[PDB]
């Protein structure tokens, strides 16, 4: 019995199942065959640092120099790294695919400008509360790299259509595109999103600066899959039917926190909503009788969360259960005026949906179940 | 559909086609190669393990294909033999290019190795510690940052 | 009734253990679940119901303060609120910016100067 | 294990996948774990198995060549297809007997930073250019050209053979290096394809329209047309029937659109319909010269309107309704004409309401008379004489009377002898199913 005379291919795949932590510290001091082992290229090239506040100093350098071709790295949460720690980085690593450097505000512009002039093929760029990000570090990245599927910039209140134009104005193979509560941002980029990238199939707009006139410039992507209007400005209500009527392949609408919307929407989506499969309803202006469009006239339905509505009472969810086809999710979540006595014969008699209330914290006084030692 | 196939050491076992078609190296001979069905030898596997994993792939013919602690009940039980068997079951497994097998058995072998300090991994797998004290002591500076 | 239940998830956050979400207020961290702040205002609701993974992150606006955010998370778990003479103008802000519906402002502003 | 004595069983059903000789299964388990063994070793000897597999490949296909190199027409293209089928399928078994040297070297091999180390299957395709590109390339696309061009009247062009052709040349896209694979295709045997089908196109059609009519000519091209379509989708590889037609229309009409509206011109005069179907079905497959033919028939329509009305004579002075009747066969029969042969489209409609206004306002009698106010009132006076004290043809007759209502142009003179003649009829009561009335004006009120 002699694990060594395995082939190195079948050591490998065995030491892939341990971690980091398990492969530095307790394989890499058995022998120097496993220390060998585990200082393959394989093992690295998706680094994942992230939540490591008092591990990454001035080391990255190290990590690079002795294994090339890093392809995905991860520094979320940091804290220790200064801008030179990522800017020598990108210069001895040409070929990464998937930057992630959220919620790390020590970092600057220059980041972004290095890692765009020595990355020439980059696929993923997300950071999020990194308020120090102008639009001149947007600029180089939007010029010098046209291969970029999916962006990120949530919560930077600093980027202005300026960059997000120079943006748009490349990377035609955008795929995905999040954006959260930003000002400076309005139709105008909306507008050129929908021109020069027609291969879109994520979209969000949270809390933006943009009105129907630009939203309603988005019937123009056939391949629109998502949808993240939540918080914005106006929206009206005929833009909501000329674009879901339009692309007929979205499966998740999350328009939010709208107060102008009203039930004849949620009744034509419901009539019209084909591939639809996420619905998100929040605040809005719906009394009792959306669920009953939901659960008669659409077919493909499995998540409603009407919530936090100041009309939305009894029958209302106890008829869409009755008459929805396919309903996975009912969440209630605040409802104030629907009875617990209600949903408690009402979830036993329909096992197949699961309901979200504030009564329902049992759910997560459940995963004591594991642990327990409290009381 | 039926398939004979040999042990290393001359035992013959008759099995469906189905459950041979797991193995991709049987399963790419079957298509690409094209009467009188006789004896097909596997040199690389003898009795004891054939017998293991035709059970193996015997009871895993309805499982649909799309670091994991899944490892369900009869994959253990069916894992409780020594360290030799064990790694001649992973051998077998490479040689006829059984991906689940493969994955149950490093799985196993990792959770061996897993919660262990390095010498009661060196007691368990009877590895002879050749490190010495200042290259150890280097290799323990070096990865400080984990 | 609902209390006897909610106390359990406050010995959890109180020890640091089994907390879903993370809330940064002025560069501090602060633990909670997801049912609490989701029942707790629509604000969190909002950005809670959107997506659905075991780990979860959200950073509240500059103007949220931490002498302002240190209650509120008391009042959605043990349902009750401190008020001293200090500490008023930046609750009122909170309360305000993140519209808990539970207290407003008319029950607030009355005198605590 | 060993590294240098499986080499001499290994290349002996090396040899035996190729010149197929129906391989046992118990030879193939036997390769399978020579190659395994060698792979798994202690370090499989770098990479000598792949450069021996690569050298024997290369020198399997130099001593093929020799034997073929020297063939024409009809004798390499029997060559070609048959050594490509005993090619691919046998080196596939070779796919799957070094399975081992493609899941861990070749994938580990290639995918840190190297080029030049491809699977065994790809890496067969990729030498195999080495005996397509010396003859090959153009030794058997001029025969497949040849045996194409029996259009003519040779029938059983071996249909298998051009077919196999084209496989072979798609499959042999670019797989080197990177990750469609129409780039040969294109570069090997369409390019060359289409200049032949230009060159065979534009010495049929001077040399046909020299000894035929262009009628003849009209129902030849639309059967060459329809060929060169069932052509296609047997030799395919798709991605060229929206290139090969718009290549076999500038050829056949779009260079022989000046003898066509002459001809048009010619079958105007007569009564030719079916004809004309044709000429505007072979015009519409090509823009920019359909709307030429369209002012011919615009000034043909306004000819034939002064044409009858001349023939009518001096009594279409005093008789209303012959007056109408001639314009309205004259609508009719041109009408019917667009309805049926150029397909009801909008601009020979629109070139029909150009010229119909045009002989209806300003012709003869409205010049005899000095006036051309003097067909407003000869209407006026019909639709009088038609609802007058004196069902189904009342409605018709006033239908038809509409019909010729909207090329008036000046409706002041229509109303004010309308007017005058109704207040006659109504005051004498001289007046027939008074409903015709209040649906003549229902009519007009519907109109201007």
């Amino acid at each position: 019995p002699d694990i060594n005379q395995l082939p190195p291919s079948i050591l490998l795949k065995i030491f892939s199942n341990l971690s980091l932590d398990e492969r530095c510290l307790s394989a890499s001091l058995v022998c120097k065959y496993w220390r060998d082992l585990c200082l393959d290229f394989q093992f690295w090239k998706q680094l994942d640092l992230s939540s490591r506040q008092q591990v990454t100093d001035e080391l990255l350098e190290k990590i690079a120099s002795r294994s090339q071709n890093i392809i995905e790295i991860n520094i979320s949460d940091c804290r220790s790294m200064s801008d030179n720690g990522v800017c020598v980085l990108a210069f001895k690593c040409p070929g990464l695919l998937r930057y992630t450097a959220y919620r790390c505000k020590q970092l600057s512009d220059t980041s972004i400008i290095a890692v765009a002039s020595h990355c020439p093929l980059l696929q993923k760029v997300h950071v999020g509360n990194q308020d120090k990000l102008t639009d001149e570090g947007l600029k180089q990245l939007g010029s010098k790299c046209r291969e970029l599927k999916d962006i990120h910039f949530g919560q930077c209140y600093k980027i202005s259509d300026e960059g997000m134009i120079v943006i748009a104005k490349g990377c035609l193979k955008l795929q995905r595109i999040y954006m959260q509560e930003n000002k400076l941002v309005t139709d105008q980029s909306v507008k050129a999103f929908a021109e020069h990238c027609p291969e879109l199939q994520y979209v969000g707009f949270m809390g933006c600066s943009v009105t129907s006139k630009g939203v309603i410039h988005l019937t123009k992507l056939r391949n629109l899959s998502s949808l993240d209007l939540r918080h914005i400005t106006e929206l009206d209500n005929e833009t909501v039917m000329e674009i879901v009527k339009r692309c007929k392949n979205l499966s998740s609408l999350n328009l939010c926190l709208n107060w102008i919307i009203n039930d004849r929407c949620v009744e034509v989506i419901a009539k019209e909503g084909q591939n639809l499969k996420e619905l998100y309803l929040v605040s809005c202006k719906i009394t009792d009788y959306a669920l009953i469009a939901i659960g008669r006239y659409s077919m493909t339905i499995e998540t409603v969360d009407v919530g936090w509505c100041k009309e939305i009472t009894d029958q209302g969810a106890t008829l869409i259960a009755q008459s929805s086809k396919s309903l996975r999710y009912l969440g209630l979540m605040r409802c104030d005026k629907v009875n617990e006595v209600t949903v408690e014969q009402l979830v036993q008699q329909y096992p197949h949906i699961t309901f979200s209330t504030v009564l329902q914290d049992c759910k997560r006084t459940l995963e004591r179940a594991y642990q327990m030692g409290w009381t | 559909p039926s398939i004979k196939l040999q042990s290393s050491d001359g035992e013959i076992f008759e099995v469906d086609v189905e459950i041979a078609k797991q193995s991709v190296t049987i399963k790419t001979m079957l298509e690409d190669l094209g009467g009188d069905d006789d004896p097909v030898p596997l040199p690389n596997v003898n009795a004891a393990i054939l017998k293991k994993v035709i059970q193996w792939c015997t009871h895993h013919k309805d499982d649909p294909p799309p670091r994991t602690d899944d490892i369900p009940v009869w994959d253990q039980e069916f894992l409780k033999v020594d360290q030799g068997t064990l790694f001649e079951l992973i051998l077998a497994a490479n040689y006829l290019d059984i991906k689940g097998l493969l994955d149950v058995t490093c799985k196993t072998v990792a959770n061996m190795i897993k919660g262990k300090t390095p010498e009661e991994i060196r007691k368990t797998f009877n590895i002879k510690n050749d490190f010495t004290e200042e290259e150890e002591a280097q290799v323990r500076k070096e990865n400080q940052w984990c | 009734h609902s209390t006897n239940v909610l106390l359990s998830l406050n010995d959890q956050r109180k020890k640091d253990v089994l907390c879903d979400v993370t809330i940064f207020v002025e560069g501090q961290r602060f633990r909670a679940h997801r049912s609490v702040l989701a029942a707790c205002s629509s604000y969190f609701h909002s950005r809670i119901v959107g997506q659905a993974d075991g780990e979860l992150n959200i950073t509240l606006p500059e103007e949220v303060t931490v002498k302002g955010f240190e209650p509120l998370i008391q009042f959605a778990y043990t349902a009750k609120l401190i008020l001293s003479k200090e500490n008023v103008d930046e609750v009122c802000k909170c309360v305000e910016f993140l519209s808990v519906h539970n207290i407003e402002e008319s029950c607030f502003q009355f005198l605590k100067f | 294990i060993g590294l240098d004595q499986i080499w001499d069983d290994l290349r002996a059903g090396i040899q035996q996948v190729y010149t197929r000789q129906s391989m046992a299964k118990s030879r193939y388990m036997e390769l399978y774990t020579h190659v395994y063994n060698y792979c798994t070793s202690v370090q499989f000897v770098g990479l000598e198995l792949y450069k021996r597999l690569k050298e024997f490949l290369k020198n399997y296909l130099t001593n093929l060549l020799k034997d073929g190199e020297d063939l024409m027409d009809e004798s390499v293209l029997k060559f070609y297809t048959q050594q490509w089928e005993d090619y691919r399928f046998s080196s596939k078994v070779l796919n799957g007997i070094c399975a081992y040297l493609n899941r861990h070297w070749v994938r580990r091999e290639c995918d840190e930073g190297r080029k030049g180390i491809y699977e065994i299957y790809s890496l067969a395709l990729v030498t195999w250019r080495d005996c397509l590109f010396r003859p090959l390339n153009k030794q058997v696309t001029n025969a497949v050209l040849k045996l194409i061009e029996k259009e003519r009247n040779g029938e059983t062009i071996n249909t298998r053979l051009i077919s196999g052709v084209v496989q072979s040349y798609v499959e042999l896209g670019l797989n080197e290096d990177d990750a469609p694979t129409l780039t040969v295709y294109k570069e090997s045997f369409e390019s060359q394809f289409l200049a032949d089908t230009e060159r065979f196109y534009t010495r049929e059609s001077t040399e046909f329209l020299q000894q035929n009519p262009v009628t003849e000519y009209m129902k030849k091209a639309e059967a060459r047309l329809l060929e060169e379509q069932r052509r296609v989708q047997v030799y395919l590889h798709e991605s060229t029937q929206d290139e090969l037609a718009r290549k076999c229309e500038q050829v056949l009409i779009e260079k022989h659109l000046e003898i066509f509206h002459t001809e048009f011109q010619n079958l105007l005069d007569a009564d030719k319909n079916e004809d004309l179907g044709r000429m505007y079905n072979l015009v519409s497959r090509i823009q920019d010269g359909l709307g030429e033919l369209k002012k011919l028939l615009e000034t043909h329509i306004h000819n034939q309107g002064l044409a009858a009305i001349e023939k009518c004579g001096e009594a279409a002075l005093n008789d209303p309704k012959m007056y109408v009747q001639t314009v309205l066969d004259v609508h009719k029969k041109y009408n019917a004409l667009v309805m049926s042969a150029f397909n009801n489209d909008a601009g020979f409609v629109a070139a029909l309401d150009k010229a119909c206004g045009r002989f209806i306002n300003n012709n003869a009698v409205t010049k005899m008379a000095q006036s051309s106010s003097k067909s407003p009132e000869l209407l006026a006076r019909y639709c009088d004489s038609l609802l007058k004290k004196s069902e189904a043809e009342l409605e018709d007759t006033l239908n038809q009377v509409m019909v010729v209502f909207k090329y008036i142009e000046d409706k002041d003179v229509f109303q004010k002898f309308y007017a005058k003649m109704l207040a006659k009829r109504l005051v004498h009561q001289n007046s027939a199913s008074d409903d015709a009335e209040a649906s003549m004006i229902s009519k007009l009120k519907q109109a201007c």
